[PDB]
């Protein structure tokens, strides 16, 4: 089983807490705003891209470290 | 640029009391910060020589002006490539950094602008 | 403007006594780590504002310019950058 | 440029050979051949590489010639002028999957697959951008990327859009060696091998300059005291004026 | 002392040795790149056929 | 009489390196001129090693730049040499232009020295440019396509001299074989102007950082100057190393790596670092000619500093606002170097234009305001 | 000492003889060194380290 | 795939044979060179090729 699936779990949940809660709160407007009619007839479509960025970014500097030392 | 042009620009400064106010006090902090001094220099030592104007006024100096000059000189390099400074009587005081080349200078480019502008007359 | 040894341009000397010893008879390294510490202190504490200061300066500008640009092509950042072109 | 437009950095990964004394594992570097031959190799070549380089890196002279001798390589023409193909030979180089552009575009959905034996040297970041990349396929896109036909998303590629797939899982190789294939450890293998095929030299350059670090910093302390021992007497020199 | 410009000349002959031993191996390694490169090696090693080959 | 004097071939040697008489008090920033005697021999012993291995024509030459670094032995290192030691050649250039701005190298009596100078400093601009399309990778390509369509702007024969530079009507195989013959011939034209910009120079001798004459006190050039320079070599040679066999793609842009595609135009055209800030003066104005225009104008315009310095003293050690105008001005161009590697964007674009503004204001303006001032300063302030 | 001086310093035919001499050693010696090193800080990683495996 | 097409003015005169082997097997062994310099590359020019081909 991969270890850096483990690893970025934790990550998540621990030091990029306030990340994930960004990246999770960023989805629910988008998918909601989805689901509401005349989306597609709309001028500025919101992605979540920032948000994974910020998010991936935090795991990938606390992990990095830990996974290769598991290899 | 010319020594004349240099002190002609200074004597209308020092004429003007408002002007004089406000730039003398400048040039004392300015030549402080220099630090010209440091090295044993007068002022007069720094200006450029390379030129046939310079080179006619430093052979217009009297032997014993000359032959301190290029002590300061001597002692000045030897200052640069150890990378000291003066000290005690090596330091140039106020008093000492005297203009001792500027009246040569100045007769020697008088009569060099004297000759530009006679070689431009026209007769009436 | 330069001559060569013997004629080299310098106006007369006369009166000065030059001094120095051989290389062998000197320790080369005499008084090194009082100049690598005090001397070198010196010499910088002299010299520091000439750089401190324009260095600072374009950093701060470069610093200000880096974080302006990065915080246009955000999300929050869409209605200044639209404006700016 | 929007983050999205540049690709997220890839994070500065402890690769065994980063380090100024530090060689590949060369145990890693024959794990991620393997992995080449057998996910990359489907859709990239390995142009610039003849079968002679892994001798000695990789593989033995014998394993080498045996992975040689397996293909069939264009011969010159026989006595009638015939074409001819003949098994490869060490000087070789590992053939391609695709005959030209045309075909590899056409298998890969328009994209073209680049050859590998550069590119660890020509993206920013290197062994880490390819390990990265490899790892870096989420689950799902982030809510409100608009994917382009036959893209994937990937965020450390520039744009988002990769038209590679996800393609290591775990356990799609069988390493010889008994090491678990786990989607981590297949990339960090395969980026090491890439970039070893990207600077074969590697292991041998970092040696010599660190010959070269230490002759040429006794050299610079000896130039340095020699300096200061001719030049003792100028430094010296003291002067006693007598104006005349 | 002959102790004395003894020791300034090992300096000096030590720079010396290296400054030798570095342009020895500068040198060296250099100019191998005029020698036959790794592909040029590789074709040597011919085999030949002897089955096609008739008698005379 | 002794030989190294008397036989003329060896008295021009003598006059030059060994009897040549140098100001006793020399710093190391006297230094860089013989680091770029040093950085010019490596180009041409490895230039001329890579060119025993290098294959002029388009479909064969980057492969055979992977040949040099794979097949030859020690190939990667001459390749590297070469490529890093072009990064220096520029580093020690700026510092040895650096060092002739601040100590006042460029005025009388050594106008003829700094103005052979500026020309060298072009034909390295020159040479580096060729010898970077000669990989002919992608930025080899899309910087040939680039700057030689800048070459468009000229009015009328702008497009034909362009496609006569080519050879064709695009960048390929006849500008690559061309640009190889000549990256190859220019190095010897700037030894040659590196060699007259010496014998200039040897009318007036160096000058030196106090900025007085040093006719007073002379020192041989050799053992003095000899051994001091080995300091800076070997101190050179460590920084060449750190580069070439540790990190030996740090200065450069990876793009190079991929071959030439017609086709598909790179993420990101910026040039090689030691051009940036050139590149920004020229994107800073709008118009394409205006742009070329100022961007030879920003090499050309140091040929004015022997006009537009007006100081009666030599060089800035004992001129405190010249110095302080001098750090603006220096960390100004390393600005411009930013900026020419920032995307056009937001607020880069009005700051590269303020910054190119400032490039030349500090000659034209500035430059002839604090030196009139300066001047008024000694003389008021001595009396 | 003085001895030291007179055979291998005096004469420069002797001072260069030494130090080429020398370097020839030290080139020999440092080269061995460094190997030796070189596979002490990288054990396990080389080819010569895995290659008895095959 | 490979594909073919009619020919253009820049494209060169095309050859008999697709390489060496398959010329020399069709002419005994000989090989015919190409003709392209054979003017310029035998002693005697013009003079040479109008003397053989009468000779
Ligand atoms: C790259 C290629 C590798 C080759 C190496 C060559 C570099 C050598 C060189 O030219 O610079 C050394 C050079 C030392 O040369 P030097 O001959 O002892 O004195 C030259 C200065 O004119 C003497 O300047 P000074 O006597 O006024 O000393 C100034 C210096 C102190 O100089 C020291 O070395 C100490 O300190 C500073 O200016 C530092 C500023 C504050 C930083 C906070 O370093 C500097 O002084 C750097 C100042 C530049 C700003
Ligand atoms: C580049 C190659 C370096 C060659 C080193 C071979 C020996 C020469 C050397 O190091 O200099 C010593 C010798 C002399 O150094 P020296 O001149 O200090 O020694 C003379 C004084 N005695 C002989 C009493 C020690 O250098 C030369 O002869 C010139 C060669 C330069 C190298
Ligand atoms: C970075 C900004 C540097 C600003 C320098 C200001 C002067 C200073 O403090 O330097 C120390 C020293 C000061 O030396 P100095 O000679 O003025 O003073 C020595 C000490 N006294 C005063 C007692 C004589 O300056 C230098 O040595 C400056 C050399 C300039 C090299 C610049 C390279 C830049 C490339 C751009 C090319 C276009
Ligand atoms: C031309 C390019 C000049 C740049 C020189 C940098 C080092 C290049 C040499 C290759 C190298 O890495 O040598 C190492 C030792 O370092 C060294 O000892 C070399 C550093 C010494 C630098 C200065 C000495 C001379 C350089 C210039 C002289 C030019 C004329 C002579 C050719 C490895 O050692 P190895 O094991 O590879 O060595 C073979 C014999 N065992
Ligand atoms: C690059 C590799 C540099 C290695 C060469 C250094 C010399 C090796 C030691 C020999 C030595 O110190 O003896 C002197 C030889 O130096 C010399 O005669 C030369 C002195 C310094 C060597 C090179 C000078 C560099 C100056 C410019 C650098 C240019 C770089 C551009 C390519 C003679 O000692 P002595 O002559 O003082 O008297 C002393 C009594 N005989
Ligand atoms: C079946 C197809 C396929 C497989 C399997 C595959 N790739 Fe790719 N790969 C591609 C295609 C297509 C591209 C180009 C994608 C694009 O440019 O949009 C690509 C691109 C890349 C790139 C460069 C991305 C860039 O920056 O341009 C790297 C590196 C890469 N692959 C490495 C690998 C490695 C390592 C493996 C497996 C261990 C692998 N690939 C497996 C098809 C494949
Ligand atoms: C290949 C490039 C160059 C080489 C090899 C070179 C070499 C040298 C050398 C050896 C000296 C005398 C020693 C020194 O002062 O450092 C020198 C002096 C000088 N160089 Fe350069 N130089 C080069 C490029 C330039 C450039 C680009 C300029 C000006 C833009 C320039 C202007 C000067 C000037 C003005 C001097 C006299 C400085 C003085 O001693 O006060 N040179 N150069
Ligand atoms: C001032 C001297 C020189 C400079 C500044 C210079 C600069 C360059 C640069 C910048 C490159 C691109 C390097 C790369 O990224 O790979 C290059 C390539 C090249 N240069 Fe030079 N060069 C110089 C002298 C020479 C000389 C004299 C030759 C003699 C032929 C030469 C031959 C080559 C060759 C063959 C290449 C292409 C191979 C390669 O890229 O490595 N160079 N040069
Ligand atoms: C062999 C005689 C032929 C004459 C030309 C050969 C070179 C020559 O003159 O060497 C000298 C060692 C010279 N240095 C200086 O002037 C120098 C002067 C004062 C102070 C220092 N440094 C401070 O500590 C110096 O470094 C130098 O490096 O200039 C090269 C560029 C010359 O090459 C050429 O022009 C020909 C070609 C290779 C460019
Ligand atoms: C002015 C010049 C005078 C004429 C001198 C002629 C010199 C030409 C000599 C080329 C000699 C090269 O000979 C060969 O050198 C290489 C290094 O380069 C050595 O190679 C050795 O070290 C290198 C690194 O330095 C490693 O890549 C290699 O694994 C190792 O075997 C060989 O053991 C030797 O066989």
């Amino acid at each position: 089983p991969d270890p850096a699936i483990a690893l970025h779990e934790a990550a998540a949940e621990g030091p990029c807490h306030d990340f994930k809660h960004h990246f999770d709160e960023c989805v629910e407007r988008v998918t909601k705003a989805q689901e509401a009619e005349d989306y597609d007839h709309a001028e500025y479509k919101e992605d979540c891209v920032e948000e994974f960025f910020h998010l991936q970014h935090c795991i990938n500097d606390n992990t990095a470290d830990k996974l290769f030392r598991v290899l | 640029a010319s020594i004349t042009s240099v002190v002609k620009t200074s004597e209308l400064i020092l004429k003007s009391p408002l002007l004089s106010k406000i730039v003398v006090p400048l040039a004392k902090t300015y030549v402080k910060f220099s630090g010209y001094r440091q090295l044993g220099f007068k002022m007069n030592d720094l200006i450029i020589e390379e030129t046939p104007n310079m080179q006619l006024a430093l052979r217009r100096l009297p032997p014993t002006e000359s032959y301190d000059r290029v002590y300061r000189l001597i002692r000045a390099t030897q200052f640069s490539l150890s990378h000291k400074l003066a000290t005690g009587n090596d330091i140039t005081k106020p008093e000492e950094d005297d203009h001792y080349l500027i009246p040569y200078i100045l007769d020697v480019e008088a009569e060099a602008f004297e000759k530009d502008a006679l070689d431009n007359l026209e007769v009436v | 403007y330069m001559g060569w040894w013997g004629h080299m341009g310098s106006p007369p000397q006369k009166g000065i006594a030059g001094y120095t010893i051989s290389p062998f008879a000197a320790r080369p390294f005499a008084g090194v780590v009082h100049a690598a510490i005090f001397n070198t202190f010196r010499r910088t504490k002299n010299q520091a504002l000439f750089v401190i200061l324009p260095v600072s300066f374009f950093y701060y500008v470069w610093t200000q310019a880096s974080e302006k640009n990065e915080w246009l092509y955000t999300k929050a950042g869409r209605h200044e950058l639209a404006k700016a072109l | 440029m929007t983050a999205a437009e540049h690709g997220l950095h890839p994070a500065e990964y402890p690769w065994p050979q980063n380090g100024m004394l530090s060689t590949f594992d060369h145990a890693s570097l024959r794990r991620g051949y393997q992995v080449y031959k057998e996910v990359c190799a489907a859709c990239h070549s390995l142009d610039r590489i003849a079968w002679r380089n892994l001798v000695g890196v990789t593989h033995t002279t014998d394993e080498a010639k045996a992975f040689a001798e397996e293909l069939e390589y264009d011969d010159e023409p026989d006595d009638e002028g015939n074409p001819r193909k003949r098994p490869g030979k060490l000087a070789d180089y590992i053939p391609g999957p695709y005959p030209n552009e045309q075909a590899a575009r056409a298998a890969n959905q328009g994209a073209l697959p680049p050859d590998l034996s550069l590119i660890a040297k020509a993206r920013h970041g290197g062994a880490d951008y390819i390990f990265a990349l490899l790892t870096g396929y989420p689950d799902e896109p982030p809510a409100g990327v608009v994917l382009a036909p036959g893209m994937n998303y990937n965020p450390y590629f520039p744009g988002g859009g990769i038209g590679m797939a996800r393609t290591l899982f775990d356990g799609v190789v069988e390493y010889e060696d008994g090491t678990p294939a786990t989607t981590s450890q297949m990339a960090k293998d395969v980026a090491a091998f890439l970039t070893w095929a990207a600077e074969p030299e590697h292991d041998e350059r970092k040696k010599l300059g660190l010959k070269a670090i230490i002759v040429i910093s006794a050299m610079l302390g000896l130039s340095v005291y020699i300096k200061k021992f001719k030049w003792s007497p100028i430094k010296n020199r003291k002067f006693i004026y007598n104006p005349p | 002392t002959d102790a004395n410009r003894l020791f300034s000349y090992f300096m000096i002959g030590s720079f010396g040795m290296l400054s030798a031993a570095g342009a020895k191996a500068t040198v060296q390694d250099f100019l191998s790149n005029m020698s036959a490169s790794a592909d040029v090696l590789a074709m040597a090693k011919v085999e030949v056929k002897l089955g096609a080959i008739p008698l005379g | 009489m002794a030989l190294r004097k008397k036989n003329s071939l060896l008295n021009m040697a003598n006059s030059y390196v060994l009897d040549s008489p140098q100001p006793s008090n020399l710093n190391y920033f006297w230094n860089f001129g013989s680091l770029l005697a040093l950085c010019l021999v490596i180009q041409l012993a490895t230039g001329i090693t890579l060119a025993m291995h290098y294959t002029s024509h388009a479909s064969l030459a980057f492969d055979s730049v992977e040949h040099i670094m794979r097949d030859v032995n020690f190939g990667w290192f001459i390749r590297y040499a070469h490529a890093n030691t072009a990064s220096f050649f520029f580093i020690c250039i700026y510092a040895h232009m650096g060092r002739n701005i601040y100590y006042g190298s460029y005025k009388t009596p050594r106008v003829l020295p700094w103005s052979i100078g500026v020309i060298i400093f072009l034909l390295l601009i020159i040479t580096a440019f060729m010898g970077y399309v000669l990989v002919f990778g992608q930025m080899s390509l899309w910087g040939a396509t680039v700057i030689c369509n800048l070459v468009s702007a000229i009015p009328w024969l702008g497009e034909d001299i362009v496609h006569f530079l080519w050879g064709g009507f695009s960048v390929g195989n006849p500008t690559l074989q061309r640009f190889f013959a000549l990256h190859y011939l220019m190095p010897f034209v700037l030894a040659v102007f590196a060699l007259l910009h010496l014998i200039a120079l040897h009318t007036a001798g160096s000058s030196n950082p106090l900025g007085i004459t040093s006719n007073v006190d002379k020192l041989s050039m050799h053992p003095y100057y000899s051994f001091k320079d080995l300091i800076t070599v070997f101190a050179f040679l460590l920084m060449f190393t750190l580069f070439v066999f540790f990190s030996p793609d740090k200065l450069g842009h990876p793009d190079n790596y991929i071959p030439a595609n017609p086709m598909v135009t790179p993420a990101s055209i910026v040039p090689e670092w030691y051009l940036l800030p050139f590149y920004a003066i020229l994107r800073a104005i709008p118009d394409k000619l205006g742009g070329v225009i100022a961007m030879v104008a920003a090499i050309l315009i140091l040929l004015i500093l022997p006009i537009v310095d007006r100081s009666i003293i030599r060089g800035n050690a004992f001129k405190p606002i010249s110095k302080l105008l001098f750090g603006f001005f220096i960390c100004n161009f390393l600005l411009l170097g930013v900026l020419g590697q920032v995307h056009i964007e937001p607020p880069f674009i009005v700051l590269g234009q303020i910054c190119t503004i400032f490039y030349f204001s500090y000659f034209l303006i500035l430059l002839p305001m604090v030196s009139t001032i300066e001047n008024i300063f000694f003389y008021i302030g001595s009396l | 000492a003085t001895t030291f001086y007179n055979v291998f310093v005096k004469r420069n035919s002797a001072f260069v003889a030494t130090i080429l001499a020398s370097a020839f050693v030290f080139d020999m010696t440092f080269e061995t060194a460094i190997d030796n090193f070189w596979d002490r800080i990288n054990a396990g990683k080389q080819w010569k380290d895995i290659r008895h495996k095959y």
